[PDB]
């Protein structure tokens, strides 16, 4: 196996390098060391091969160089659209070889913007109350940093339970999403002036409602 | 252009057969210039190789897998398999086709999109969905799934700017939950039809829902 | 664990025959183990250069780690997808050894090459390329639009300058041309220069001298 | 299957309803309706059975009523130590029969002091370093209400990867614990001057630091 | 009256899950009571697998009637649960209970519960290493599946002070969890800590002392 | 689907006889199948009362849910758990019909029950009771302290005071029933003989039963 950081961080217009360490039997040996990227949420992509040599649209910023058994990815001039997993690759010469990789190493662009929460607050469909169900549903996209914590009310006190929250994922313009789910019965709907959606983010919370 | 797609049993139950087959286009599994390669990409996000395949007909497999990998072309189709037997939980993963040069630390140059499969023995479920009813934001809620993934699209593709496919929820029950949106012009709320089309092929489900305010 | 092989020669091998798949890609070997006279050889016909010279060298590597030194999608002005024959099948089809290219013409235009590659792999690399003595004139103006070529390579340590011999021999594997084959040893840091504007069998994958010790061919 | 809600609230010394909503086959057909009690991290226990008929041990506070295809268990005098999941149960006469359980609801006392975080954190062992591996622990003990972020940094600058964290669990004493993990790479650990774990909890954050 | 379940706490799927409880005092002779057995799933809601009665007759769930046994061993004072061709929906909480015997049966007194995996995961025990530190020790149980993990400290001998936190599920669907004790900043000392993990699935039992740093 | 009673009778089964456990708890039926001259039925030798009037009730119920009505755990000052006999074996030892309980002194004394039951569930109740008749004045002090006893039971709609009668078993019981229509309270008083319920029938499901 090849050893990476799990992630590593710049300012934008810096270096920044990612270390990929093996052993005697693969990088150690004398194998080349490939490098691949891999945004969000798309394959990855090849970035480096053999010693150094890039494929057609990557940039001359990103460049790889290998001594003894490790090996170092260095990107320079960091732009924010680096910002992605990158993974190394070499051959170990164990039992008739193999494809060997990286655990990927996360590069975080440290210049960045505060982006605020936007807040799509949804009430139950008729469709679904017709059902005997009810779900409150509570959309935050484009914020950053991606840390926020969901707080739901009814009439203004919380409700602590039959909430469904995810952990913020990064969107492809490097701002994060995401949701949060409250499950009621439909005469809990019905019987509360109304419900809230709190978040909260970089210390200032938004508040959205809606009502029966 | 060279295009690689997977495609495949999104759920596998356990001990059985995985099996997978990449089509290609804008170039055939012919000749003997490339190697056509399956990689994977278990939770826990490390990249896996799985083996490389030669359209001679000679591979070279990943030593943890040999055992149990087969790759095998179908030139008359343009395809090429994964078939992976004796599956466990383990094998869990995104799975990645792509063409390769033949380096010997193999150069993965062409990569497919990428495909979910989970190897589960729980019975899949389909999704229930709901109108999120409302410039102005609509769209669908698409409820308690398994397993992953559910591709929504909206008038059929015909509209795409605008949307926003969350990522979904895992719930503590081990069901699924996302959200769609599309923001439009309150002007036309009013007088253009908003349909969202719903997948999720483990379930065979196809749901269309009309979303009014 | 041996390097066996079959009906494949060291010359189809390192060449890549399309005969010689099962070698695309070789493990880690003791030592090797060839026939006397293979089936498998130059499927195009021809002469490969200081063969039993190599053939020791080969007795003291124990591993060679197969790179891509110049593209074959790099070739702007030349076509090199074309280049093949039914002197080299591959699942009875015309083809060409794997790790060479035989360039031709594009737009009935072959404009003279000018390339070179730094050996930046820290090992020493070796490198094959070739040169086609073409049939008559007729087919070097088929293949190549010039009718007066030559291939010319160099390192810090080689010299060459090659002018395809054009007459036609008699027919091995279909075949009336020749073509004749070439290697260096490119130490770490040097550089290769190619110049050609016709005949010239260019390298596409080289070898990463890897591993050494003990070996030998049997 | 019976129907109740997720989660009911109410102030120590009120009274909150937990709803129980069956169909023609079950409570509609005239069964009776059990309910359980079920502390955090221990089994259920029998609470009301039959018609309004309590087991010794249960108090005069807690009882039950039925009307129709739903039934009703009410908590009078809410005591802190009340919060727990109350589960349904009757009888269903299809196919042969079967016992039939609600999904359980989730009773909150809501007239409770905010705690602050305890946090504790732990560098790398040197057995971990030796192993080429390394973990940087954190700890979050008795803190209410039960939301936390936890932020991991390295010289100050944020680690948005290799960070592992707990949503918070209810204690024994109606308090939260919760626990973050960071893996780190030997040389990553050993880089640096230190790394810090910051948790926020009510608009304070609290930060520890560890050093090589 | 004390009920105590026990069994495999991982199974793989499509085999047979099996479960004994095990009773102290008016044993599962009587015929005045059922003896039964419940669960409760992840995303919880209590769930009945069925009754059983000292002469035998059952009365089982009818979603699992075809796989379900329960069975007696009134010279031994258990009850067994039997569940063939198990699935994923089958990981739960597992409760054995003593039942009236009215038509809507009354669970009046219940076990403690025991956790059952069905997953087809190979098991994988913990890594243990000491959280060197009135002072604050103890011990990292690392990457392990399935749960449970038992810590105790000085085989027991050590709990007041002693919190064993909840573990986290990792993205690799491996478990880690800490257990901390704290201690007089004056024994760090004279007195030996050691900790003591278990994790029955994968046979795993390690010692680890723990000091401060060198 | 029938119910198919086997070598028991309706006595058996609704009493409870051990030999009948079989027949503990019962699915809906749609018709009664019962023998001419069943094997299991009184346990211990006497009279059914009203039979062919309850078993003509029968004929219009489907299913019946059966409740416990007083717990054996509640007969603080009469010894609950030491009335059986050799005639009601259960696993080849002695015990008595699983619905009702033989009451017997405690610490040579028998004190008043005054014990009452009001029918708080949405249905008809189904109770069944009984009388011991004993050999002898010896017999009579052996069990019951009070050689002058009496059973009293009373409804809106029913009065009985019974006095046992007196003179491998050669004593007798007789059993009773009665309906208890909801709302309507039963009270039991007897200071003697008195065979005293603990499980009883709602009446859930009707419509067109018969027995054949
Ligand atoms: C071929 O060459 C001619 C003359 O230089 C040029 O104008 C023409 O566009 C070329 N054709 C292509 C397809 O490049
Ligand atoms: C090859 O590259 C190295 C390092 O980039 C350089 O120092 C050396 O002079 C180059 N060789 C030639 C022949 O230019």
């Amino acid at each position: 196996a090849l050893t990476q950081p799990p992630s590593v961080s710049g300012a934008p217009g810096q270096r920044v390098t990612i270390p990929c360490t093996g052993g005697s039997s693969n990088i150690g040996a004398g194998y080349s060391v490939h490098w691949y990227q891999q945004l969000p949420g798309t394959a990855p992509k090849l970035l480096i091969y053999g010693s150094n040599s890039r494929p057609s649209g990557v940039p001359d910023r990103f460049s790889g160089s290998k001594s003894g058994t490790s090996a170092s990815l260095a990107i320079t001039g960091l732009r924010p659209e680096d910002e992605a997993d990158y993974y190394c690759q070499s051959y170990d010469s164990s039992l008739s070889g193999s494809q060997v990789f990286g655990a990927g190493t996360r590069v975080t662009v440290l210049g960045q913007p505060k982006a605020n929460p936007t807040v799509t607050l949804f009430p139950p469909s008729s469709e679904e109350l017709q059902a005997n169900k009810a779900t409150l549903v509570c959309l935050i996209s484009d914020f950053y940093p991606g840390a926020v914590t969901v707080a739901w009310k009814a009439d203004g006190s919380p409700v602590k339970a039959g909430v469904e929250t995810t952990t913020p994922s990064k969107q492809s313009n490097n701002k994060y999403a995401a949701s949060s789910y409250l499950s009621l019965t439909p005469e809990q709907w019905k019987s509360h002036r109304s419900y809230s959606c709190q978040v909260t983010h970089e210390g200032s919370t938004v508040e959205k409602t809606v009502a029966p | 252009q060279l295009q690689l797609q997977e495609s495949g049993l999104g759920l596998v139950k356990p001990s059985e057969t995985l099996s997978l087959t990449c089509t290609v286009s804008g170039d055939s599994v012919s000749s003997g210039s490339y190697y056509w390669s399956w990689l994977r990409q278990p939770p826990g996000k490390g990249l896996e190789w799985i083996g490389n395949m030669h359209g001679s007909g000679h591979t070279n497999y990943n030593p943890s897998l040999k055992s149990r990998v087969t790759i095998t072309p179908d030139t008359s189709k343009n395809h090429f398999s994964l078939r992976l037997s004796s599956v466990t939980a383990a094998d869990t993963a995104v799975y990645y086709c792509a063409r390769a040069l033949l380096t010997t630390v193999t150069t993965f140059e062409y990569w497919g999109q990428g495909t979910l499969v989970t190897v589960s023995s729980a019975s899949t479920k389909g999704p229930s969905v709901f109108p999120l009813a409302p410039t102005a934001a609509l769209g669908c809620l698409v409820k308690d799934y398994f397993p992953e993934p559910v591709t929504v699209s909206w008038n059929s593709g015909a509209l795409t700017s605008g949307v926003h496919t969350f990522p979904a929820v895992l719930q503590s029950s081990g069901l699924y939950s996302l959200s769609s949106v599309v923001t439009v012009p309150s002007s036309s709320l009013g007088t253009q039809t908003y349909i969202c089309n719903v997948n999720h092929k483990p379930s065979n489900t196809k749901v269309d829902k009309k979303v009014e305010p | 664990k041996p390097l066996i092989l079959r009906d494949c020669s060291v010359a189809g091998w390192l060449l890549g025959n399309p005969m010689c798949d099962e070698f695309i890609n070789v493990p880690e070997w003791s030592y090797i183990v060839e026939k006397a006279n293979p089936a498998n050889d130059l499927c195009y016909p021809g002469n490969f250069n200081d063969y039993e010279e190599l053939k020791h060298l080969l007795s003291r590597i124990n591993h060679f780690e197969k790179i891509q030194i110049i593209p074959k999608s790099s070739w702007s002005d030349h076509e090199a997808s074309s280049g093949v024959s039914s002197a080299c099948p591959y699942q009875g089809t015309p083809s060409f050894f794997r790790n060479v290219v035989w360039l031709i013409k594009k737009n009935n235009t072959y404009p003279t090459i000018k390339r070179s590659y730094n050996n930046t792999n820290q090992e020493d690399l070796l490198i094959l390329w070739g040169i086609h003595h073409s049939n008559d004139a007729a087919e070097q103006t088929k293949l190549y639009q010039n009718p007066t070529t030559y291939i010319s390579v160099g390192t810090s340590t080689l010299n060459q300058r090659l002018v395809p011999k054009i007459a036609t021999r008699s027919k091995v594997n279909g075949q009336s041309g020749r073509m004749d084959f070439f290697w260096t040893i490119l130490k770490p840091n040097d550089a290769i220069n190619f110049e050609s504007n016709g005949n010239f069998i260019a390298p596409e994958y080289a070898y990463k001298i890897v591993k050494k010790g003990d070996s030998a061919i049997v």
